């Protein structure tokens, strides 16, 4: 799987809350990256591993 | 690939099959090539992943389905073979059992 | 072979036992949980494509060959697949995107859905609106009678009459506005006539301004304005019409021979005048029913064809969306007698006598007779002077109901198929007869004789309805009560046919289980969109 | 007769059944499996209810 | 790792039997084993016609 | 071809007996030459209603005209 | 053993006292033939009910008709 | 009877019994009846129609035999119970069909 | 001779629960509810639902 | 056609050239517009140069 969205607001949180972001809102979903490879995504100036 | 909108979340949080079902054809008898296929296409029986369902989208693991005909090397055949296709290899039904 | 709707509708009830369902039936049935569980393979082997609904045949002749037939619209998707708040929400969708504001208010719709239910509904504005049969000159004639009935049925109880055909509520918006009706009840009319134009902004809206060839491309976008659809009832002479503008080749199936040429016209169709210029074939016309065979007659009389101008939009809005959501799809298809029908009028006592003045109360004077009864069921009091009125549309008035089926071929995105059958799709259209709420018991006492039942259409057959109107289909739907629901319904061959429809068994179940409120309105619309690949594009846009 | 072949049905319990009685169990007395031709997972834990 | 749902669809295997919808068994063991509860239900056991 | 909705029920002979008009002479042209007196009592009473309705239909016409002015010029004077 | 409700309060001897009517031949038939006061008063009260509600069914029915349209024709002459 | 006492108290009466409640429907739908208390009767009958309706979703399209098995998902719609009150010989239909 | 609690199709804990339920609709449906039959048939179908 | 001896239509501006007000005034327009349904759209409405 790859990191995907269906709201960019979801992905806001996302970033700025690894550990407790919601992968399930009421009409939105957010499915997190899974793979050998761990990128560095650097929105913003905040970095999530 | 087109799927019902439906289709659980549940399993695209997790690695596996585009199409609905797991083709897996290792845990398979190694020479029987009717018991491999029945892993592939049969869906008297649920896939091995999940067993409360047969299949998540029932357009692609069915032998017949749109997922079929777009991706097998069978009916692809007048296409020109220039470009490479990412979904050629879990459709090609040849290739499938080649494990 | 015989025109008669009447042994076409008995003799497939007549007799009934174990009655077989559809697939499409069985589909909208199980959720999504049930529909992928490995106890239902043999629903789910058919399946193998999005658009294209299969079946397999007999094995008569030769190992049975699976026949595929597209699915015209996004509502004739399996419910398992497209749960019903899926397409709500996908309709709220389309409603935001067009701009479309509605016109109606939600207390309108429980007043129209409320008239749905009344057993108490009375069957005298019935029959007036049989009479006119949707034209001006036939209507003018009776709005003072007409004038009564909104008046006594509005004031007695909060529900509106006529709002049956789309006609009559065509003309009262046009006519009687000023003071025939109360105010508080034309209002209702005008809002009704209003949302089916805001309606038509929004799917015009939803079609891009840019066009394919010299035509506009919102016939391949949505289902509605595709011209080749047509309304259930009909009045006018839309087939002559309909093969001058249809660039598919358009067969239409009269009894055992249908005529797909113009120049077929004269044979086929006749013509109906305006009641002044038919005044010299008056003696002609009547003397046509007791010497004429009406069976294995293979003629169609109508109207000449008036151009509203719309594109007839608005009546096949109102016939395929509104009317099916605002009354859960409970309506049948109904034909009447109409020479036993005037007989009741005409040989009335009191209408009879020269004696008797113009205006009096008919009910002082009247006979015990069907129409008496009628009368003190509906308890509505008319003058001396209405009936007569009434009896004057005889010499128009049509003999018999007929039942008529369209062929026609899908858009040319849609036509692609092994089969020369397969891209061809059917609809089934009532010639002069009318659309029918539920019927009371004591209703159907002395009324029986004038009307019978007919299951035109999924949205408009029920065994809700058709039971009460038909004793036959009442012990068929006894004996089997799983047949209620409108989607394992039983039609005759002869008249419905679920495959080769333009709707489906689905969208037919989405009205059902479908809420009164305005959003299913919306929801209803933006089922009708043609899963084309022009219609694709059009919703990428919005 | 009826009513038992409906139940066997809509349960389940001839193609996904895990004993698969044919005339080899009865006529013969034997007790075979069901195919399951692989597994992902490993070895199916029953559960009793 | 994977989430499954044990929903009533699952557990007809055993509970659609007629293991389960029979009072066979359980009154075998009851009037095998000594002496029951010695209090007693004279009223309204059955209908007593007139 | 089979059978056709039953007839409503109407008193016999309503038209004739009951009452006396122009009508009913302009209608004892008809014969009844072949049928059963039966039919031919079901047969009569269809005719009547086509008189009726010609009757009505008339005098419906004859109302659309309106008014006379000159008629208005006179009287009104 | 038998039992009924008690008898509800009627004043005795209602028809051969208060009124004269139509219906006291038809009454007078019932004889009693060893048979006890109360019993034939109790028997006689039932018998003059009877023939009230035969009466009144009758008249129902009677009533139930309607209008004709000969005699309306000739009061509207 | 209605008129009276749906106009001296703000209750409705023949409420007791079922075929009553049919009859009023029926007939009655001209104003004898006043028109406030008339919708009564009727909701109190149009709501038997959806708890049906809805008792037919629940017992699915298919069939045992040639019935229905909504006879043996709910007790309301098995033909062998049968209302407390009979009036009419509900009986004998009860011995054919059983 | 007119009652027999034991042999009858509703028993007595249908009468604890009408004897204390609310009028409102919500105890309409709850006795409507309450009339399933407690079979294999009846569990085929609620599962369905 | 009451108002036919008395009135007829001008679409001369953008808000008031109004294709739903031209086809019940002018039956030529009307005509016009049943040949082309999308042009009833104010913007793209076809008012005499």
């Amino acid at each position: 799987p790859a990191l995907s969205a269906s709201s960019r607001a979801l992905i806001d949180e996302f970033m700025s809350v690894k550990q407790t972001h919601a992968p399930i809102h009421y009409g939105h979903y957010i499915i997190e990256e899974v793979a050998p490879v761990r990128r560095i995504l650097k929105f913003g100036n905040k970095v999530v591993f | 690939i087109v799927t019902p909108v439906t289709a659980d979340v549940a399993y695209f949080q997790k690695s596996n099959s585009p199409r609905g079902r797991a083709a897996c054809v290792v845990s398979c008898e190694n020479y029987n090539q009717e018991v491999a296929e029945g892993l592939i296409y049969d869906h008297s029986r649920p896939d091995a992943a999940y067993e409360y369902r047969s299949t998540v989208n029932p357009w692609a693991s069915q032998l017949g389905s749109l997922g079929d005909i777009m991706y097998n090397s069978s009916y692809r055949q007048t296409a020109v073979p220039g470009l490479y296709s990412p979904c050629r290899a879990f459709f090609n039904k040849e290739e499938l059992l080649r494990n | 072979n015989h025109m008669n709707v009447l042994v076409i509708v008995d003799e497939f009830y007549d007799n009934k036992y174990a009655a077989p369902v559809t697939d499409i039936a069985l589909k909208c049935g199980l959720p999504t949980e049930d529909f992928l569980h490995p106890s239902n393979y043999d629903l789910l082997r058919l399946e193998l494509h999005p658009l294209y609904d299969i079946y397999i045949g007999r094995d008569a002749g030769e190992r049975a060959r699976h026949r595929a037939v597209h699915r015209l619209m996004v509502g004739n998707l399996p419910t398992p697949l497209a749960p019903a708040a899926f397409q709500e929400a996908r309709g709220q969708q389309f409603e935001t995107a067009t701009s479309l504001a509605h016109v109606v208010d939600q207390a309108v719709i429980e007043t129209v859905q409320d008239t749905a239910y009344d057993t108490a509904y009375p069957a005298f504005f019935y029959v007036v609106e049989a009479m006119i049969h949707g034209f001006e000159e036939k209507f003018v004639m009776n709005v003072p009678l007409v004038s009564l009935c909104i008046n006594t049925y509005w004031e007695r109880s909060g529900r509106l009459a006529f709002v049956n055909s789309f006609s009559m509520i065509k003309f009262i918006c046009r006519h009687l506005g000023n003071n025939a009706i109360s105010k508080e009840a034309y209002s209702m009319y005008r809002k009704i006539y209003g949302e089916l134009i805001a309606l038509e902004q929004a799917l015009m809206r939803l079609a891009g301004s840019d066009v394919v060839g010299d035509e506009s491309v919102g016939q391949y976008v949505c289902a509605l304005l595709d011209p080749n659809l047509l309304p259930p009832v009909a009045y006018t002479d839309i087939f002559t019409h309909l093969l001058t503008v249809s660039d598919r080749a358009p067969q239409i199936i009269i009894g055992n021979e249908v005529y797909a040429d113009t120049l077929a016209a004269p044979q086929f169709i006749e013509r109906v005048g305006n009641m002044d210029e038919m005044a010299a074939q008056f003696v002609a016309l009547y003397g046509y029913r007791v010497n004429g065979d009406h069976d294995h007659d293979f003629r169609l009389h109508l109207g000449p064809y008036v151009d509203e101008g719309h594109a007839d939009v608005l009546e096949k809005i109102f016939y395929y969306v509104f009317l099916p959501t605002c009354t859960n799809a409970h309506m049948c298809g109904l034909g009447v007698d109409f020479q036993h029908v005037a007989q009741t009028l005409a040989y009335n006592g009191p209408a009879f006598s020269h004696h008797f003045t113009r205006d009096e109360d008919i009910l002082d004077n009247l006979e015990n007779g069907t129409l008496r009864d009628l009368l003190e069921i509906s308890d509505l009091r008319p003058t001396v002077g209405m009936i007569r009125d009434l009896s004057a549309s005889f010499m128009t008035c049509p003999t018999f109901t007929r039942a008529v089926r369209v062929s026609v071929d899908n858009d040319v995105t849609q036509q692609l198929a092994p089969n020369p059958a397969d891209k061809r799709t059917e609809q089934t259209v009532l010639v002069n007869g009318l659309v029918a709420f539920a019927f009371s018991e004591r209703t159907r006492a002395v009324t029986q004789c004038l009307f019978h039942a007919i299951p035109f259409h999924m949205f408009y057959g029920d065994p809700r309805v058709a039971a009460t109107m038909h004793q036959d289909v009442a012990t068929f739907v006894m004996r089997n009560p799983q047949q209620r629901a409108v989607e394992a319904f039983n039609r005759p061959e002869q008249l419905f046919a679920e495959y080769r429809e333009w709707h489906r068994s689905p969208m037919g179940k989405y009205a059902a289980e479908c809420l009164p409120s305005l959003v299913s309105i919306s929801g209803m619309t933006a089922m009708h969109i043609k899963m084309s690949p022009m219609a694709y594009i059009a919703q990428a846009k919005l | 007769q009826q009513v038992n072949d409906y139940i066997k049905a809509k349960v389940g319990a001839q193609r996904n059944g895990t004993l698969l009685r044919d005339p080899r169990t009865y006529l013969a007395g034997m007790t075979n499996v069901n195919g399951a031709p692989g597994l992902c997972h490993g070895q199916q834990a029953t559960c009793e209810i | 790792n994977l989430l499954l749902a044990f929903n009533l669809q699952n557990a007809l295997k055993v509970l659609c039997h007629p293991r389960l919808h029979t009072p066979a068994h359980t009154l075998n063991s009851l009037n095998a084993a000594p002496a029951p509860r010695d209090r007693r239900e004279t009223y309204s056991l059955q209908h007593r016609r007139p | 071809m089979a059978r056709r909705l039953p007839k409503p029920t109407l008193q016999g002979r309503l038209e004739a007996d009951f009452p006396d008009s122009p009508l009913l002479p302009k209608f004892q042209e008809l014969n009844q030459n072949n049928l059963p007196n039966d039919v031919f009592r079901e047969a009569q009473r269809s005719y009547l209603v086509f008189l009726t309705s010609q009757f009505c239909y008339e005098e419906y016409v004859q109302r659309t005209f309106g008014v006379p002015r000159r008629q208005r010029a006179i009287d009104k004077r």
